[PDB]
C-alpha cells in the first residue's frame, strides 16, 4: 500500500508550550482519549442545519485545530523514535490508541516541548512493522501537516487529469448523489482513515475527482448548466443556509478535459474557514486523498506563514513544486454568483442580491470570530480559535486566479 | 439539541444558536409551560448536580410555603420536582418555597440542599417570628413591625 | 450506617424511576427495557 508519510508539527505562535491543556485529553469525541479516527466524530448524528460548536469550541474547525496542537505534542516518534510524554500523558503502548497517564513502574522519557518537529516516519520501525493495525494514524498527521503548513486555512490539492473519468469511477461516483459536501468530507475522511488502500484504488481516484468536481461548483464553473461529467453542486440562497451543496446528477452539456495536467494547492486566507462547515468539509475531502498517496509534488514557498518556509520534504521551492492558489470565501462566492448570472441561471437582478445576502452571511462568520479570539486570547493556554488578528478578514489574495484555474480546470 | 459520541446535549438559546446547559440561564415561563418534559430531562439533572443555576422568570405567582424543621435534615428537591411535574402547556401550579421553621434556642442544624428561592422581597405577610418565644433563635426574628 | 437526624440528604441526580430514550423518548421503567429500545428501535 503506503507508508512514507511526512509530517510537520503545529506551531506555538510564540507561545511556551503546546496550546491545549489536560482537560483536551478527556473531552475528545468518540473513542476516550484516542485523538485517531476523531475530527468528523461529533458530527456522526446530524440534528439540524445548525453548526455544531459548545463553549470551549467556539467554531466548527474548533474541534479539530485543537486535536491537532494535542497531536503534534505526543508525536515525539516518527522524529525522535522513542514514546516521550508530556504533563504526565502518554501512549498505551507501541499500535499508539488512546493516551493514559503516565505508566508506573516503567515511565517514559519527558518530552521535549520544540517547535516545528519534522516527522519523518521511518524514523519509528515499529509503524511499517505493524501498518495495518496503526494506519488511521497516518491520515491523521497528514491533516495536521497539511494545516500546519499554513497559518490561515488547510492547503489541500486539486488536479484532474489530461483524460475523462475512468469508466469505474463513473460507476462509483452514482452513490454520493444526495450526499451534501458536508457528508462527503465525513465518508472520505471516514474512508482512508481504517484501513491502507492503494494509490491507485477506485475509490481514491474517484474521491479525488469528488474533490476537484467540487471546487468547481464551489467557484461557478461546475453549475446546472455545465457539468464535469454529470456531477455538479446546486447550491441553495446564501441567506438560507448556503452549506448545503449535494451532488446533483444532470445530462446537460459537460465541458470537457483541459489540454494539460492542473495540479495545484488551494487555501482560504480568510479566517472564515474556521467557522464554515463547508471550507472545512471541502478542505479534509481532499485531504483523504493526499493521504493514501502522498503529495503529488512539492507545494510553493511563494507565501505561506514564516515557520512553513523550506521544509524537509513539504515545501520546496525550487521547480519540483506546485504553486498554491489561495482565495477569499466572500470574493470567492461574489464571482461564483457572477458565473450564475454569465450563463443565465439567475437574473441580473439576482446577481447584486445574492451578494447582499452572502455578505451579510459572512459577516455573521466575521462578528463570531472576533468575539471568540477577544474571549479566548492565546496566551491563557489553549488555541480553539487561533490567533488571526482583525486587520484581515478581507484582504483577498490570488482570489481572482484561483476562479482562472476554475475556468482552465474545465474548459 | 442532542450531541454524538459523549457531548453535552446543546440548548437552543435564546438568539437560536444551541449553547449549554452548564451554565446560567434565563428561562421565560411561558417556555417553561411548553416545554417541562424537556427541561425535567436536560436542565434539571443538572441543576442538581448545581452546574447551572436558571432563573425561571414568571411575571407574578400564587406562591405555596412550606415550614420544615432545621434541626432534622431535608432535601428539598422532591417537593419541586413534583411541582414541575405539574406544569402543563396549560397551568402551574403555585410556586412552592421551603422555609425553616424559627426556633427558640441555638439548635444544631443539619445541612439541607435548597433550590427554589424568588429574587424580590416577597416576604410581607411574616408578621411575626416568634410570637410566644423570649426570642428566636435560629429562625428568622422578625419582630412584630410598628 | 448509623441512621441518625442531620445527615445532609441529597437526591439522586438523575431520577431513577423513569428511562428516557436518548434517540427518542419513549421512557421505560426499568433500566433493562430501555436496553431493549436502543438495542431494538435504534439500531
Amino acid at each position: 500500500a503506503q507508508r512514507q508519510f511526512f509530517g510537520l508539527t503545529y506551531n506555538f505562535y510564540g507561545q511556551p508550550a503546546p496550546l491545549f491543556d489536560l482537560n483536551d485529553l478527556q473531552e475528545l469525541a468518540g473513542c476516550y482519549a484516542r485523538p485517531w479516527t476523531s475530527r468528523f466524530s461529533h458530527l456522526a448524528i446530524s440534528t439540524g442545519s445548525l453548526p455544531v460548536w459548545s463553549a470551549r469550541y467556539p467554531s466548527v474547525a474548533s474541534r479539530n485545530i485543537v486535536v491537532n496542537t494535542l497531536l503534534g505534542a505526543h508525536l515525539n516518534p516518527f522524529a525522535g523514535g522513542q514514546i516521550t510524554s508530556h504533563q504526565g500523558i502518554t501512549w498505551r503502548d507501541p499500535v499508539l490508541s488512546s493516551l493514559a497517564p503516565v505508566p508506573a513502574i516503567q515511565p517514559p522519557p519527558v518530552w521535549a516541548v520544540a517547535e516545528n518537529v519534522l516527522l519523518d516516519s521511518n524514523n519509528y520501525p515499529t509503524y511499517v512493522l505493524n501498518l495495518s493495525s496503526m494506519w488511521p494514524i497516518n491520515q491523521d498527521v497528514h491533516i495536521m501537516t497539511m494545516w500546519a503548513l499554513s497559518d490561515q486555512g488547510p492547503i489541500y490539492h486539486l488536479e484532474v487529469p489530461v483524460d475523462p473519468m475512468p469508466a469505474a469511477t463513473t460507476a462509483a461516483l452514482m452513490a454520493y448523489t444526495g450526499v451534501p459536501i458536508a457528508h462527503l468530507a465525513q465518508t472520505a475522511y471516514r474512508f482512508a482513515g481504517q484501513l491502507p488502500q492503494s494509490p491507485d484504488s477506485t475509490m481514491v481516484s474517484t474521491i479525488r475527482w469528488l474533490s476537484a468536481i467540487w471546487f468547481g461548483s464551489l467557484t461557478g464553473r461546475l453549475n446546472r448548466s455545465r457539468t464535469c461529467n454529470g456531477f455538479y453542486f446546486e447550491f441553495a440562497k446564501p441567506a438560507l443556509n448556503p452549506d448545503q451543496a449535494v451532488l446533483k446528477w444532470n445530462d446537460g452539456a459537460r465541458a470537457a478535459p483541459p489540454a494539460a495536467a492542473q495540479s495545484s494547492y488551494i487555501r482560504c486566507i480568510s479566517p472564515h474557514w474556521q467557522h464554515q462547515i463547508v471550507e472545512v468539509a471541502g478542505a479534509l475531502m481532499s485531504q483523504s486523498v493526499t493521504a493514501v498517496t502522498g503529495l503529488p509534488a512539492l507545494i510553493d514557498e511563494a507565501t505561506l506563514p514564516a515557520w512553513s518556509q523550506g521544509v524537509a520534504n513539504l515545501t520546496g521551492n525550487g521547480q519540483g513544486v506546485v504553486p498554491c492558489l489561495d482565495y477569499n470565501p466572500v470574493p470567492m462566492a461574489a464571482a461564483r454568483h457572477l458565473q450564475w448570472r454569465q450563463d443565465g441561471l439567475i437574473t441580473a437582478a439576482q446577481e447584486a442580491q445574492l451578494n447582499n445576502d452572502y455578505t451579510a452571511y459572512a459577516l455573521t462568520i466575521e462578528r463570531h470570530l472576533t468575539a471568540m479570539l477577544v474571549a479566548n486570547p492565546i496566551a491563557a493556554g489553549r488555541m480553539p480559535i487561533q490567533p488571526f488578528n482583525a486587520a484581515d478578514f478581507g484582504q483577498a489574495g490570488q482570489t481572482a486566479a484561483a476562479v482562472a484555474l476554475a475556468q482552465a480546470m474545465f474548459v | 439539541v442532542p450531541r454524538p459520541n459523549g457531548l453535552e446535549p446543546q440548548l437552543i438559546d435564546d438568539g437560536n444558536v444551541p449553547r449549554d446547559i452548564a451554565g446560567d440561564w434565563v428561562y421565560p415561563s411561558d417556555v417553561l409551560q411548553v416545554s417541562v418534559a424537556v427541561f425535567r430531562d436536560y436542565v434539571w439533572p443538572m441543576v442538581k448536580a448545581g452546574r447551572t443555576r436558571v432563573l425561571v422568570e414568571l411575571g407574578h405567582y400564587v406562591y405555596t410555603l412550606h415550614y420544615y424543621d432545621p434541626q432534622i435534615s431535608l432535601d428539598e428537591a422532591p417537593i419541586l420536582e413534583e411541582w414541575l411535574s405539574k406544569i402543563n402547556p396549560a397551568g402551574i401550579p403555585p410556586v412552592p418555597f421551603c422555609i425553616p421553621i424559627p426556633q427558640v434556642y441555638p439548635c444544631i442544624t443539619a445541612r439541607r440542599v435548597h433550590y427554589a428561592f424568588t429574587s424580590e422581597n416577597n416576604n410581607d405577610s411574616l408578621f411575626s417570628t416568634n410570637a410566644a418565644s423570649i426570642d428566636t433563635a435560629f429562625g428568622e426574628n422578625a419582630a412584630v413591625s410598628p | 450506617v448509623v441512621s441518625d437526624p442531620q445527615s445532609m440528604k441529597v437526591t439522586p441526580i438523575v431520577n431513577p424511576s423513569s428511562y428516557v430514550c436518548n434517540v427518542c423518548n419513549a421512557r421505560f421503567s426499568t433500566m433493562s427495557a430501555l436496553s431493549e429500545h436502543l438495542r431494538s428501535d435504534h439500531r
